[PDB]
C-alpha cells in the first residue's frame, strides 16, 4: 500500500538523500517537529493554519494555542497534535514538481500551464533531454531545474517512493511537502528510512490490536489485516481473501448497517493456525469489552479458498472462541460461518461440534450457501 | 495462437519446492484427460535432484534443477513458468525467466512486491511480447487444459465447478479468491469457463484486465466475457474506453467492488494493495456507472453476478451463438490418506509403542514429564536416566548415585578393549562416531559385562538364602570366579579408590544396604585366601544397583531380576565409558597419531599342513 | 591408570569427585584437558539433558529401535542407532558453530551473513523449526538461551546469532534459532568465556567434531531407553510395510553395456 | 520381493542362477544396475578373492581380534572391524 | 591402486558408463563397498579362529604407551 508521511519526514529524506545525485548545498536540514508529548510553524497531520516569518517567543505562542485544538478537516472532527517548525524562506518565484507513476513509468509534472515528462520504466531518466521545459521565464534558472528535477526523480526512484510534492520551491529551496511511501518497499529501505515511521491519519488514535494483526502480517508471506471503523459497533467480521471482505463490506452497507460496522478485516494466502488463532482472540477480545443491548454478531465468511487450508485456519478460530466462552455467552454474540475451499469440511466439522458445546448459536454454512447470504440472515433476522 | 495462453499442450516450470501446489496441478491434468502432465520441472533454488508425485493413484519422478537456464536448457517446450519465489525474490526470478528465448508466461504468486518491481516487469514484458499475471494472484486457468498452482482450489471442487471441461465464459478478476467464487458461479449459471485469469490486486499489475479482455474477443471457442474488478486504479476504465471503441463486440459482464467505500473513512485501505480510491473516478459507484453507460450487463450488486451470467448465457442459447454441449464422463481421484486420516473417515494400527518419552505435543515429555519441570528441578543427568530407563522419578541418593558410577567409569586408560579399538580407528582417519562404535563394540561379557554378572550372581546368592561361606563354596566347585571380585595390584592393604568412593557413599547415603553386607561377608571370605580377592569396581556397581534399586521401594524383586537380565547396567557401562573413548579418539587427532599395524612378532603364526586342509 | 590411582588430564580421580566437578567437569578434563569454571561445566551437563531423547521417531532412536525388534543386545542396538549420528541428524550443532563462527569472525554483518547464504543457496544450520515460532518458542532453546544469557561471563557470538534470528524471522516466523543452532553457538561462548582457549583452539573443536560427541553422549541415553522400553514390551520384529516403497527396477535395456 | 519372485535390478532370482551370473553378477545387478560382461563380473570376484584377508595385523582385523577376544558375537566383532575402513585404511 | 585403476578401465571397457556415471562411481565409495565386501571374509575368519583358539581379553601393553598428562597450570581456565 502506498502510505502517506510527514512533511518532517519528506524534507529530512531530500535534505540527506538528494546532495547525492545533485550540489544541493541550497537546502539544510533544519526542521523541529513537535507532537502532543513533546520562522513557520504549520501542522503535519496529512493535509492540504500556517504561521509565517514569526519568533520563537511568538512561535511558542501558536502552539500552546493550537495544541490539543479541537478542528473538523475533511469532515472529521480531530484535536491538532503535530506541528512542523522550520527558517522562513524570503521568496518571489513559485515553481511546482510532482512525481507519481502509471503502468508505463513515472510521471514529472512541472509548472511556474502544468507540462508532464514521462520516464519509461526500462530506458530511464538518462535516456531524456529536457527540451519539454517551459521556457517563458526559465531562463538563468532552467539548467539549475532540470538537473534537480533529474535528481528528485533518482531520489523517488531509489528511496521507494509512490508519490513526492513539492509545491511549491524556489531559489533551490523546498516550501511545502506530502510525499506517500510505497510500504512493500520497507526490505530494500532498511537504511532510508531509518529515521521515520508512518503516521495515522487526522483524527485517529493508534491503535494496540491494529498494531499487533500488522506485527503478525510482517513475520510472514500471508495476510492478516484489521481496521477498526466503530469500536462500539454491533456487526463484527472475520472473512478470508481481500475480495472477499470488500464484497462482504458492501452486503452490510447496502443492507443500511454501515454505522454497526466494527470493522474492516482481512486473512489469506494460507495464514497458520497460531497466526489465526492471535487474530481471532483480537477480534474476540474488541468486540466483548463493552456489552450492547441487542447483542453482537461475528460473521467469520469468505469465498470457496484456493490454497488456504480451512481445518488449519478454524482450528486457530475454534481455539479462540473456547478461550472466549464466558465473554461470548454475556456479550450475547451469534457467529455465522460460510467457508468453502482445502479440507473445508474438516473445518464446518470442528464449527457445529463448538456450536453444540460452547452455549452461543453458531450458523453454519458452505459452498451450497450464496457467499454473502449470512449477512441478510445476521442482520434481517 | 497469440489469443491462446495455455492449452492441453502447455508445458511448465514451478519454481519454489511447493509440494501440494505441484500434486494440485497433476491432479487437474489427471482429471482433464491430459496425455501428458503440465510440469516438465521444478526450480529448486536449494537443490537439484528428484520430485515424486501422483499421476492418479500411479506415483512419478518430476526433475529438480537448481536455476532457471539449467531446466530451460533442458526443457525448451516449457513456455510457462508458475513462480512461487517469495516478495524478496519474485522480481529477480520473473526477470531472469522473462530473459530465456524459451518462456513467454510467468506467473507471480508473491503478495508485497514494490509497485516499481512490478511496473519493470510489465514493461519488460510488453517489450518482450510475454506475459506476467500477477503479482499477488493464484494465477488462473484454461478449463480442461492447464491450471496455473493452487488456481481452484481442490479436487472436489474442480469437480463440483464442472473445471475438467472448457464452457463459453472467458473470466478475468483482481481477486484470487474471487476468481474461485465466480468458477462457482459461472458454473451455475453458464456452462461454465472457458478460461479464468486474476490479475492480482497490486495497484500496478504485469498484466492489465484489458490484456485478457482482448484475448477473449480474439478466441472462437469464447462468446461471452465476465468480470469482476475493484476500487482504487484506472484500470477497469481501459476496458470501458475498449468497450466504447466497440474493440469488445462479444456480451460482457461487469461488476466492481468497493461500493462501502463512500460509508466509511477517506483513510480505509482494503485488502489488496491497489484497493483504495484516491479520486472519485476510482470509485465502485464511478465505475459501476461508467460500465452501465458503455453498454456491459451490470447487475444490482454482487448478489445477482450469476443472475447477469443467467441472462447473458440464455441471450447467447436463443441466438444460437452458444451450442449445448453433453456432460463428459465425470472424473474420479481417491481422497489422499493424510485428509481420511485428520478427518477421521479412517482409523489406522500403530506399529510401535513408546513409553518414555514424547515429542508430539506442546513440549518434549521425559516419562510423561514436561523437559522445563525436570530442569527446573534440577533432576540432573541422573533423574534424566531415571526418567528415560526406569520410568521413575528417583530420590536424591539414587540420581547421584547414577552420575558418581559414570565419572568412575569414564575411563580406563588407553590399553582397555573399548578405548584400544576406539584409538585404532581413530588412528586409521575414522570420524568420532565410526570410532566410538568401533570401542562400544568390545563391551559385552569380558569387557564390562562383570557388573552384570556380579549383580545377577550375588541377587541369587542372597535371595536363595546361601550363606556367604556356602556361595564362595558352590562357585569354586563348579570352577567359576566369583564375577566382581579380584583385582591385579590393589587388596586389603592397598584398595582401589575407584571401590571405595563408591561403598562409602552407599553406606552414607542408601536407605538400606542388604546386598553390599553380604557381598562384603564374601569378600571376607575371598581375601582370606588371597589379599588380591577384593571387591572390584565391576561387582560394586552391580551390587551397589540392587541396593539402590531395593531401597527405591518401587521395584518388586521380578522388576529388579527383569533390569538385570535386559542388561541396564551394560548401558550405564556403556553411557560413562563413551566419556572416556571419544577422549581417546580426540586426543589421536590432536596427535596426528598414525595408522596403527600390530607388530608382526607379536604374532604366532600357526598354518595348518597341506594333509589338515584335505576334506576326506 | 599406570600408577597408584586413576588419574584424569593428570589429576586424581578421587580429587575430581572430592572436588564435586560433576558429569560436566569431568568431559571438561577428559576431552578439553581443562579444569572448567562451574557455568561450563553445568552448562555441558544441561545440554546432557537437553539432548537425551527426542522421542522414538528420529533416525537415531528409530533404528535402535528396529535393532532391539530384531532382539539385538543392547550395545549392538545402541551402535546400529548411533551410526545415523552426522550431517543431518545431529551434526547441525557442529555446522551452526562453525558458519556463524566464519561470520561474526569475518566481521560480516548479520544482514551480509544472511544474504550471502541465501545466494548460495545454502539454508543456515541452526536455523528453523517445523512447528515452533517467535510467538510459540522452542522450550529446550529458551532453556539453553536464558541459561548462558544469565550465567556467561560472555555471550558474543550468541548477541550475533540473535541479530542473525531477527532477521531470519523477518521473512517467517518458524525461522528460530533451533536447539542445534543454540548448542554449537554458545559453545563457541563457552569457550570464548573460559579465555583458555586460542582463536585456533576453538577452530579445532569445531573441526574434530567434539560437538558431534556431546551429541552422541547424550542421545545415547535416550536410545539405550527406547532399546530397553521395546525389551519390556516385548516387541515383534519390524518389516517397513511394502506400499511405503516405490519399485523402480530399471528396463532390461536399461541395464545393458555397450 | 513383492512379486511371485525376487527381482535383482528387474531380473528374476531364477534368471540370474541359471544363468550362472555369478556373484560378480549380482553385484553387477545390485550396485551399478547392470548386466555385466563375464570379464567384468570375474574381475569383480577376482578382487573380493585378493582383498579377502592381509593377515592378522591389519587395523580392520586388529579390530575384530580384539574384539572377539572381548567374548563378542561375530557380528559385533566384524563391525567393530569394518568401522576402520576410510581414508587410511582400504 | 591397481584396483582403483582398473575398476575405471572395467567401466570404460563396459560402455555403459558416461564420465559424470564413473565420477559417481568414484564419489559415492563403490569401491570402499569392494574392499569392505571381500575384507569381510577374513575378519570373519579371524574372529572365529580366535573363539576356536579360546582366546584371552586383550589388554595393550602398559610399556607401549607414553603416558604425557598436562600439568596443573595447563588444565587451567584464563
Ligand atoms: C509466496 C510464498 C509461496 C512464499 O513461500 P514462503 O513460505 O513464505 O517462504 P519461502 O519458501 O520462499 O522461504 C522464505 C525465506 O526464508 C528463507 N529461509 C528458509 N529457511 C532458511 C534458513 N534455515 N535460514 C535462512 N533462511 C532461510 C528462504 O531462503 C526464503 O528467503 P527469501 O524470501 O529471501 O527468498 C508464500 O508466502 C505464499 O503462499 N504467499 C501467499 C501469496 C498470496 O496471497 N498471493 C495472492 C493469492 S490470490
Ligand atoms: C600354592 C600356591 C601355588 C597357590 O597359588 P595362590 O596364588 O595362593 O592361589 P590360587 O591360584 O590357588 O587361588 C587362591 C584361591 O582363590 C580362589 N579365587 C581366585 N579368584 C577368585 C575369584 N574371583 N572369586 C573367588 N575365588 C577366587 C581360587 O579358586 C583359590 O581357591 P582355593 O584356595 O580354595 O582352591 C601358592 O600359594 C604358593 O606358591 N605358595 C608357596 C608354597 C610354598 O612356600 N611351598 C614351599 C616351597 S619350598
Ligand atoms: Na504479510
Amino acid at each position: 500500500a502506498q502510505r502517506g508521511i510527514r512533511e518532517y519526514d519528506a524534507k529530512n529524506l531530500l535534505a540527506r538523500y538528494l546532495p547525492e545525485y545533485l550540489d544541493d548545498f541550497s537546502y539544510k536540514g533544519n526542521l523541529a517537529l513537535v507532537g502532543p508529548e513533546t520562522l513557520v510553524v504549520k501542522p503535519d497531520q496529512l493535509f492540504g493554519l500556517v504561521l509565517l516569518d514569526a519568533d520563537w517567543e511568538e512561535a511558542k505562542e501558536y502552539l500552546n494555542e493550537k495544541m490539543g485544538l479541537e478542528v473538523t478537516i475533511g469532515g472529521i472532527t480531530g484535536r491538532l497534535s503535530y506541528f512542523l517548525i522550520e527558517p522562513f524562506t524570503p521568496h518571489k518565484e513559485e515553481y511546482y514538481v510532482a512525481i507519481s507513476s502509471d503502468y508505463e513509468g513515472d510521471n514529472i509534472f512541472f509548472s511556474m500551464k502544468v507540462i508532464s515528462i514521462h520516464v519509461d520504466s526500462l530506458e530511464g531518466i538518462d535516456a531524456l533531454d529536457v527540451g519539454s521545459k517551459l521556457p517563458a521565464e526559465l531562463g538563468d534558472k532552467r539548467a539549475l531545474v532540470e538537473e534537480f528535477i533529474t535528481a528528485l526523480w533518482r531520489f523517488y526512484s531509489d528511496t521507494g517512493f509512490a508519490y513526492v510534492e513539492i509545491n511549491p520551491f524556489t531559489f533551490i529551496v523546498p516550501l511545502d511537502m506530502v510525499a506517500k511511501l510505497d510500504d512493500a518497499e520497507e526490505y530494500w529501505q532498511k537504511k532510508r528510512w531509518s529515521e521515520l515511521a508512518f503516521p495515522e491519519p487526522f483524527g485517529r488514535t493508534p491503535s494496540k490490536e491494529e498494531l499487533f494483526i500488522k506485527e503478525i502480517d510482517s513475520k510472514t508471506g500471508a495476510s492478516l489485516k484489521l481496521t477498526i471503523l466503530n469500536p462500539e459497533g454491533r456487526v463484527w467480521t472475520m472473512v478470508a481473501g481481500g475480495g472477499a471482505s470488500v464484497i462482504y463490506a458492501d452486503t452490510i452497507c447496502d443492507l443500511g448497517h454501515a454505522d454497526e460496522m466494527a470493522n474492516y478485516g482481512e486473512y489469506s494466502g494460507d495464514p497458520n493456525t497460531e497466526e489465526t488463532y492471535h487474530y481471532t482472540c483480537t477480534i474476540l477480545d474488541l468486540m466483548t469489552r463493552s456489552k450492547n443491548p441487542n447483542g453482537k454478531v461475528l460473521l467469520i465468511g469468505g469465498a470457496i479458498a484456493n490454497f488456504t487450508d480451512v481445518a488449519k485456519t478454524f482450528k486457530g478460530v475454534v481455539m479462540a472462541l473456547e478461550e472466549y466462552q464466558q465473554k461470548l455467552q454475556e456479550a450475547d454474540i451469534e457467529i455465522y460461518v460460510r467457508r468453502g475451499g482445502p479440507n473445508y469440511e474438516q473445518g464446518l466439522k470442528l464449527m457445529r461440534d463448538l456450536g453444540k458445546r460452547l452455549g452461543v448459536p453458531i450458523q453454519v454454512h458452505g459452498p451450497e450457501t450464496h457467499m454473502t447470504r449470512i449477512v441478510p440472515l445476521a442482520l434481517e433476522e | 495462437k497469440d489469443y491462446v495462453l495455455f492449452d492441453i499442450n502447455t508445458k511448465a516450470f514451478v519454481y519454489g519446492y511447493q509440494t501440494n501446489a505441484i500434486q494440485r496441478m497433476l491432479d487437474f491434468d489427471y482429471v482433464c484427460k491430459r496425455s501428458s502432465p503440465s510440469i516438465s520441472a521444478i526450480i529448486n533454488p536449494s537443490r537439484a535432484g528428484i520430485h515424486k508425485a501422483f499421476w492418479g493413484t500411479k506415483e512419478i519422478i518430476l526433475p529438480m534443477y537448481k536455476t532457471i537456464p539449467l531446466a530451460a536448457l533442458a526443457y525448451p517446450e516449457a513456455d510457462v513458468m508458475v513462480n512461487f519465489a517469495s516478495h524478496r525474490s519474485a522480481f529477480e526470478t520473473t526477470m531472469e525467466a522473462l530473459k530465456e528465448d524459451t518462456i513467454r508466461i510467468v506467473a507471480v504468486i508473491a503478495e508485497g512486491v514494490p509497485e516499481r518491481q512490478s511496473r519493470v516487469m510489465a514493461a519488460t514484458a510488453r517489450k518482450l511480447d510475454k506475459i506476467v499475471i500477477g503479482p499477488a494472484t493464484v494465477g488462473g486457468m484454461t478449463a480442461g487444459a492447464f491450471r496455473i498452482g493452487n488456481t481452484a482450489g481442490t479436487i472436489e471442487n474442480i469437480i463440483a465447478s464442472k473445471l475438467y471441461r472448457p464452457g463459453c465464459v472467458g473470466f478475468v478478476s483482481k481477486s484470487g479468491g474471487m476468481l474461485n467464487e465466480a468458477f462457482n458461479i459461472i458454473s451455475r449459471n453458464s456452462d461454465g469457463i472457458y478460461e479464468g485469469v486474476a490479475i492480482g490486486g497490486d495497484r500496478y499489475p504485469g498484466s492489465n484486465m484489458l490484456d485478457h479482455i482482448l484475448r477473449y474477443e480474439r478466441n472462437p471457442a469464447i462468446k461471452m466475457i465476465a468480470c469482476l474488478g475493484e476500487l482504487g486504479g484506472e484500470d477497469e476504465y481501459m476496458i470501458i474506453q475498449a468497450l466504447k471503441e466497440k474493440k469488445i463486440t462479444k456480451p460482457l459482464v461487469a461488476w466492481v467492488t468497493g461500493t462501502c467505500s463512500p460509508y466509511l473513512p477517506a483513510s480505509v485501505q482494503f485488502g489488496h494493495a491497489g484497493a483504495k480510491a484516491n479520486t472519485e473516478k476510482e470509485t465502485a459507484q464511478a465505475k459501476n456507472d461508467a460500465f452501465r453507460q458503455a453498454g456491459a450487463y451490470v447487475p444490482r450488486s454482487f448478489d445477482d453476478y450469476g443472475e447477469m451470467v443467467r441472462q447473458v448465457y440464455d441471450m447467447l442459447l436463443t441466438r444460437g451463438i452458444v451450442q449445448k454441449f453433453d456432460e463428459p464422463e465425470v472424473p474420479r481421484i481417491p481422497t489422499d490418506y493424510s485428509k481420511a486420516l485428520a478427518t477421521g473417515d479412517i482409523r489406522k494400527p500403530t506399529t510401535f509403542i513408546c513409553t518414555i518419552s514424547d515429542d508430539s505435543g506442546e513440549e518434549l515429555l521425559y516419562a510423561g514429564k514436561k523437559l522445563s519441570d525436570v530442569l527446573d528441578r534440577k533432576m540432573g543427568i541422573g533423574g534424566v536416566i531415571g526418567l528415560l530407563w526406569f520410568k521413575k522419578e528417583l530420590p536424591e541418593y539414587a540420581a547421584h548415585f547414577i552420575e558418581l558410577v559414570i565419572q568412575i567409569v569414564a575411563d580406563h586408560g588407553p590399553a582397555v578393549s573399548g578405548a584400544h579399538n576406539a584409538i585404532v580407528a581413530s588412528c586409521a582417519g575414522k570420524d568420532l562416531i565410526s570410532s566410538l562404535c568401533s570401542g562400544l563394540l568390545t563391551i559385552g561379557p569380558r569387557f564390562g559385562g562383570a557388573i552384570d554378572d556380579a549383580a545377577r550372581e550375588f541377587k541369587r546368592a542372597q535371595e536363595t538364602g546361601l550363606a556367604p561361606e556356602q556361595f564362595v563354596g558352590e562357585m569354586k566347585k563348579k570352577g567359576i570366579n566369583i564375577p566382581g571380585i579380584g583385582h591385579k595390584i590393589k587388596s586389603v592393604k592397598n584398595p582401589d579408590k575407584r571401590v571405595q568412593l563408591l561403598i562409602s557413599y552407599a553406606r552414607a547415603n542408601f536407605p538400606s544396604t542388604e546386598l553390599l553386607n553380604y557381598a562384603l561377608q564374601v569378600e571376607e571370605l575371598t581375601t582370606a585366601k588371597k589379599g588380591n580377592l577384593i571387591l572390584n569396581v565391576d561387582g560394586c556397581i552391580g551390587i551397589l544397583f540392587i541396593d539402590l534399586m531395593s531401597s527405591c521401594g518401587a521395584f518388586s524383586k521380578e522388576e529388579i531380576d527383569e533390569v538385570v537380565r535386559l542388561g541396564y547396567l551394560n548401558g550405564l557401562f556403556a553411557l560413562g565409558r563413551s566419556i572416556g573413548l571419544i577422549g581417546h579418539i580426540l586426543d589421536q587427532k590432536r596427535l596426528g597419531s598414525r595408522l596403527y599395524r600390530h607388530p608382526a612378532e607379536d604374532i604366532a603364526y600357526m598354518m595348518p599342513s597341506e594333509e589338515e586342509i584335505q576334506c576326506k
